[PDB]
C-alpha cells in the first residue's frame, strides 16, 4: 500500500505458554515506544519524545488483556495447532565509523524472528556489560525482527542468537 | 480533569423539572454517563452523552452537553417521589483505553410527594421521651434543626420505593421543657398552623 | 500535553501459540488521504481484518468468519472501528507525531578515508531517510566506479550510508564528497586533496 | 450478576479485613470504589484480568487479588478507622459503556470495641387530634443508641410487612455530635387510615435489623454482646 507514512499504532502481540506480551507503536519503521507490562511504564526510544508527547501506558495493558482473551479462544477454535518455527538471520554492523581508542557502537541484526522469544548475546567469552536490546519489530509477512546493541572500545567479536527454528545456535562473527 | 457538580442537595415537589449540573476541566472528556443510585443500592447506569452530541432523550430525563463551555445537564421531568436519588455525573476520555471513569461527587435529590389538601398540624404522639409530628405543609416550608442539642428533628424522610397508597413527607421531633407547641421554634412555620 | 491514543483491540467470545493485532494508518499528503487497516494474526497467518476502504470487517481465513461477522453486526463496535481512523490516526498524525517524528532532523555526519584504490564517503546519524550523495572529482561529477550501501536502519531513529569510489590518487587531485539533505541549509562538502 | 461479601463488617484496629466480589456476566474488567460524605465514589484498585491488578486513584492501605476472572477480592491487611466506609465492587466488559455495581459493604473499623450497642426501639402511637382531624393515623418509631449506623428499618401490619404508607430517614443521626463516638438514632413513620388503626385487632410493629459482631469475635465487657440481631416495638389498633 503506497503512502508518504505509515504510523503502526497499538501493535499488541501475545504469546502463550509463558505469558509473553509487547505493546509498542511505530512510526515510519522506528519504534516510538513501548509499555512496560510488569513496570507499567511507558518507555519512548528516545527520552526526548517523552517529553514532547505521552501515551497512558494503561491503554496498552487493557489491550493486552484483549490480545490474551484472543490467543485463548483462538487457541481451541483450530483445535490448538500450534506455531510453526522460523530460522532466524543476523546481520552485525556498526554504528559510526571505527576508530581504535575511540568508543564505537556495534549493532546486530535478527530477523524473520518467529515465534518472538530469542536469546541474542555475544573474545570467545560472554559479554553483558552495556548491551541494550529493542523490541520486536514487525514484519509484513508478521515475523519479527529485533536490533541488539553492544558497545565497543573498537580494539584488535560475534553475535550469538539461540532460537528454536535454530537446531544449534547461530554465530555471526565479525 | 475533576468534574464538579452543582448543586449538592435539590428539593423539588412532584411534577416539577429537577436540573443537575455538571462541569469538568478536562477538555480530552468525550464520554459522560450518569449514574442513579438509590438509599441501599449501588450506582447504576441512568444514562450517558457522547461528545459529539448535542442533547440525548430517554423518556423523562434528558441530558444537554454543551462543549464550548465544557458543561453538562440532567433534566428530570415530571419528577416522581421514585426519583429520590444520588445522581453522578462522571467522564472518561474514550480514546486513552485505560477504562477508568471520572466521577463527580453527586447531588442528592429528594422528591416531594404531592398534597392534595394542605393542612399543616403538629401533634403529639402517645409513647407506650415524647414525640412530635410536623406534619401536611406545602411548598412553602422549610424545616430547620433545633438550636437545642436534646431536640432532635428529621426533617426529610424518603418514601418506601413501594409506597402506593399513603404518601407524605412530615418531620419528627423528640426529646427529654419540652411540649409540641415550642418544638419548631427555629423553623419558619405557616401562620394557621394547627395545634390541638 | 498531546497525546498517542491507540485503536481497540476487538475482542471474541512445548507447542506455541502466537496472536498478534495492528493499526496501520497510512498517510499520503499529510492527512489529505488516510486509509486505515487493522489486522488480527494468529500464528502468523492472518486471520481478520478490517480496512477502511471496504468499510467493514472481512475474514481473511475462514478462521475469520466467526469474528467479522460478528463485529460487522454490533455497530457500537463497527462505527468505532470506522472512526478510528480520525480518532486515531488522524489524530496522532495531526497531533503528537507533528510534534515528534514530522519535526524531527539530525543532520549527517560525513568522512572521507582511503581504505588503483577506493575512498569511502561514511555518511552517519541522520534523519528523515531522504539524502542524496554524490562524488566530485576536481570539480567533475564521478558516477563511474561509485556504489553505496542501501539505506542502513540503525534501529535509534539514524540513517547511515557509505559511497565507495573507484580512484587512483595522482599527487594534486581533490575528491570532494557532496551530500544533500533536509537538514542542512547548504549542502555538505567534504573534500580530500591527494 | 455482581454481588459482594460480606454487606456489613465490624472491625478494629490493626486486623485484617477480606472484602470479595464475585460477577458472572463473563466481564472481564473489576473495580472496588469507596464511598464517603464529600469525596464521592473514589477508586482503589481495579483489574483487567486474572493475575493483573491496577492501582487506583487511593491504593494505599488495600492491596488486592484477581485470581478468577469472576473474582476479586480487596484486603486490607491493618485496618485503621480511616478506612470506615462504604464499599463497592463493579465490573465491565472491554472497552464497556456501562459499570455495573454491587449492592455495597459497610466497613466500621473503630480504636475498640467497647462503643458498639444495639438500638433501643419505640413506637409511637397516633394522636386522636391528628385522627379526628385528618382520618388518618400516623405511628411514629424511634430507633435511638445505636453503633455503628449500619441499621434498617421495617413496618410490620398483622404479620406481613408493608411498605404503602411509609417513609424513614435515608441516613441515621448523631446523637451528640459534639463526640467523636456519639450514637446514631433513626426514625420511620407509618400513616394509615384512621378507620384501619382504630380497629383493635390490627396490630403494627416495627422491627429493626442492626448488624454488629459475629459469633467468633470477642466481647470483653459484662453486657450482652452486640451481636447482629433485630430489635422490635409493637402496638395495637384502639377505640
Amino acid at each position: 500500500i503506497e503512502a508518504d507514512h505509515v504510523g503502526t499504532y497499538g501493535i499488541s502481540v501475545y504469546q502463550s505458554p509463558g505469558d509473553i506480551g509487547q505493546y509498542t507503536f511505530e512510526f515510519d519503521g522506528d519504534e516510538l515506544f513501548y509499555v512496560d507490562l510488569d513496570k507499567k511504564e511507558t518507555v519512548w526510544m528516545l527520552p526526548e519524545f517523552g517529553q514532547l508527547a505521552s501515551f497512558d501506558p494503561q491503554g496498552g495493558l487493557q489491550n493486552i488483556a484483549v490480545v490474551k482473551h484472543n490467543l485463548g479462544v483462538l487457541t481451541k477454535r483450530s483445535n490448538s495447532t500450534p506455531a510453526t518455527n522460523e530460522a532466524p538471520q543476523a546481520t552485525v554492523f556498526p554504528k559510526s565509523p571505527v576508530l581504535l581508542g575511540q568508543p564505537n557502537t556495534l549493532i546486530c541484526f535478527v530477523d524473520n524472528i518467529f515465534p518472538p522469544v530469542i536469546n541474542i548475546t555475544w573474545n570467545s567469552k560472554s559479554v553483558a556489560d552495556g548491551v541494550y536490546e529493542t523490541s520486536f519489530f514487525v514484519n509484513r509477512d508478521y515475523s519479527f525482527h529485533k536490533l541488539s546493541y553492544l558497545t565497543f572500545i573498537p580494539s584488535d567479536y560475534d553475535c550469538k542468537v539461540e532460537h528454536w527454528g535454530l537446531e544449534e545456535p547461530v554465530l555471526k562473527h565479525w | 480533569q475533576q468534574v464538579r457538580q452543582s448543586p449538592q442537595s435539590l428539593t423539588v415537589w412532584e411534577g416539577e423539572t429537577a436540573i443537575l449540573n455538571c462541569s469538568y476541566e478536562n477538555s480530552a472528556f468525550d464520554y459522560f454517563p450518569w449514574y442513579q443510585q438509590f438509599p441501599g443500592e449501588g450506582p447504576a447506569l441512568l444514562i450517558a452523552i457522547r461528545s459529539v452530541s448535542d442533547k440525548k432523550e430517554d423518556g423523562r430525563f434528558t441530558i444537554f452537553f454543551n462543549k464550548r463551555e465544557k458543561k453538562l445537564s440532567l433534566h428530570i421531568t415530571d419528577s416522581q417521589p421514585g426519583d429520590s436519588a444520588t445522581y453522578f455525573c462522571a467522564a472518561s476520555v474514550t480514546g486513552a483505553n485505560t477504562g477508568k471513569l471520572t466521577f463527580g461527587h453527586g447531588t442528592i435529590l429528594r422528591v416531594h410527594p404531592n398534597i392534595q389538601n394542605p393542612d399543616p398540624a403538629v401533634y403529639q404522639l402517645r409513647d407506650s421521651k415524647s414525640v412530635c409530628l410536623f406534619t401536611d405543609f406545602d411548598s412553602q416550608t422549610n424545616v430547620s434543626q433545633s438550636k437545642d442539642s436534646d431536640v432532635y428533628i428529621t426533617d426529610k424522610c424518603v418514601l418506601d420505593m413501594r409506597s402506593m397508597d399513603f404518601k407524605s413527607n412530615s418531620a419528627v421531633a423528640w426529646s427529654n421543657d419540652f411540649a409540641c407547641a415550642n418544638a419548631f421554634n427555629n423553623s419558619i412555620i405557616p401562620e394557621d398552623t394547627f395545634f390541638p | 500535553r498531546v497525546s498517542y491514543y491507540g485503536p481497540k483491540t476487538s475482542p471474541v467470545q512445548e507447542r506455541h501459540f502466537v496472536y498478534q493485532f495492528m493499526g496501520e494508518c497510512y498517510f499520503t499528503n499529510g492527512t489529505q488521504r488516510i486509509r486505515y487497516v487493522t489486522r488480527y494474526i494468529y500464528n502468523r497467518e492472518e486471520y481478520v481484518r478490517y480496512d477502511s476502504d471496504v468499510g467493514e470487517h472481512r475474514a481473511v481465513t475462514e478462521l475469520g468468519r466467526p469474528d467479522a461477522e460478528y463485529w460487522n453486526s454490533q455497530p457500537e463496535i463497527l462505527e468505532r472501528t470506522r472512526a478510528e481512523l480520525d480518532t486515531v490516526c488522524r489524530h496522532n498524525y495531526e497531533g503528537p507525531e507533528t510534534h515528534t517524528s514530522l519535526r524531527r532532523l539530525e543532520q549527517p555526519n560525513v568522512v572521507i578515508s582511503l581504505s588503483h584504490n577506493t575512498l569511502v564517503c561514511s555518511v552517519t546519524d541522520f534523519y528523515p531517510a531522504k539524502i542524496k550523495v554524490r562524488w566530485f572529482r576536481n570539480g567533475q561529477e564521478e558516477t563511474v566506479g561509485v556504489s553505496s550501501t542501501q539505506l542502513i536502519r540503525n534501529g535509534d531513529w539514524t540513517f547511515q550510508v557509505l559511497v565507495m569510489l573507484e580512484m587512483t590518487p595522482r599527487r594534486g587531485e581533490v575528491y570532494t564528497c557532496h551530500v544533500e539533505h533536509p537538514s542542512l541549509k547548504s549542502p555538505i562538502t567534504v573534500e580530500w586533496r591527494a | 450478576a455482581v454481588t459482594q461479601s460480606p454487606r456489613n463488617k465490624v472491625a478494629v484496629t490493626g486486623g485484617k479485613v477480606t472484602l470479595s466480589c464475585n460477577q458472572t456476566n463473563n466481564h472481564n474488567n473489576m473495580y472496588w470504589y469507596r464511598q464517603d460524605t464529600g469525596h464521592g465514589l473514589r477508586l482503589i484498585h481495579y483489574s483487567y484480568g486474572a493475575g493483573s491488578t491496577e492501582k487506583g486513584d487511593i491504593p494505599d492501605g488495600y492491596k488486592a487479588s484477581r485470581p478468577s476472572q469472576e473474582n476479586f477480592s480487596l484486603i486490607l491487611e491493618l485496618a485503621t478507622p480511616s478506612q470506615t466506609s462504604v464499599y463497592f465492587c463493579a465490573s465491565g466488559d472491554f472497552w464497556g459503556d456501562t459499570l455495573y455495581f454491587g449492592a455495597g459493604t459497610r466497613l466500621s473499623v473503630l480504636e475498640d470495641l467497647k462503643n458498639v450497642f444495639p438500638p433501643e426501639v419505640a413506637v409511637f402511637e397516633p394522636s386522636e387530634a391528628e385522627i379526628s382531624h385528618t382520618q388518618k393515623a400516623t405511628l411514629v418509631c424511634l430507633a435511638t443508641g445505636f453503633y455503628p449506623d449500619h441499621v434498617e428499618l421495617s413496618w410490620w401490619v398483622n404479620g406481613k410487612e408493608v411498605h404503602s404508607g411509609v417513609c424513614t430517614d435515608p441516613q441515621p443521626l448523631k446523637e451528640q455530635p459534639a463526640l467523636n463516638d456519639s450514637r446514631y438514632a433513626l426514625s420511620s413513620r407509618l400513616r394509615v387510615s384512621a378507620t384501619f388503626w382504630q380497629n383493635p385487632r390490627n396490630h403494627f410493629r416495627c422491627q429493626v435489623q442492626f448488624y454488629g459482631l459475629s459469633e467468633n469475635d470477642e466481647w470483653t465487657q459484662d453486657r450482652a454482646k452486640p451481636v447482629t440481631q433485630i430489635v422490635s416495638a409493637e402496638a395495637w389498633g384502639r377505640a
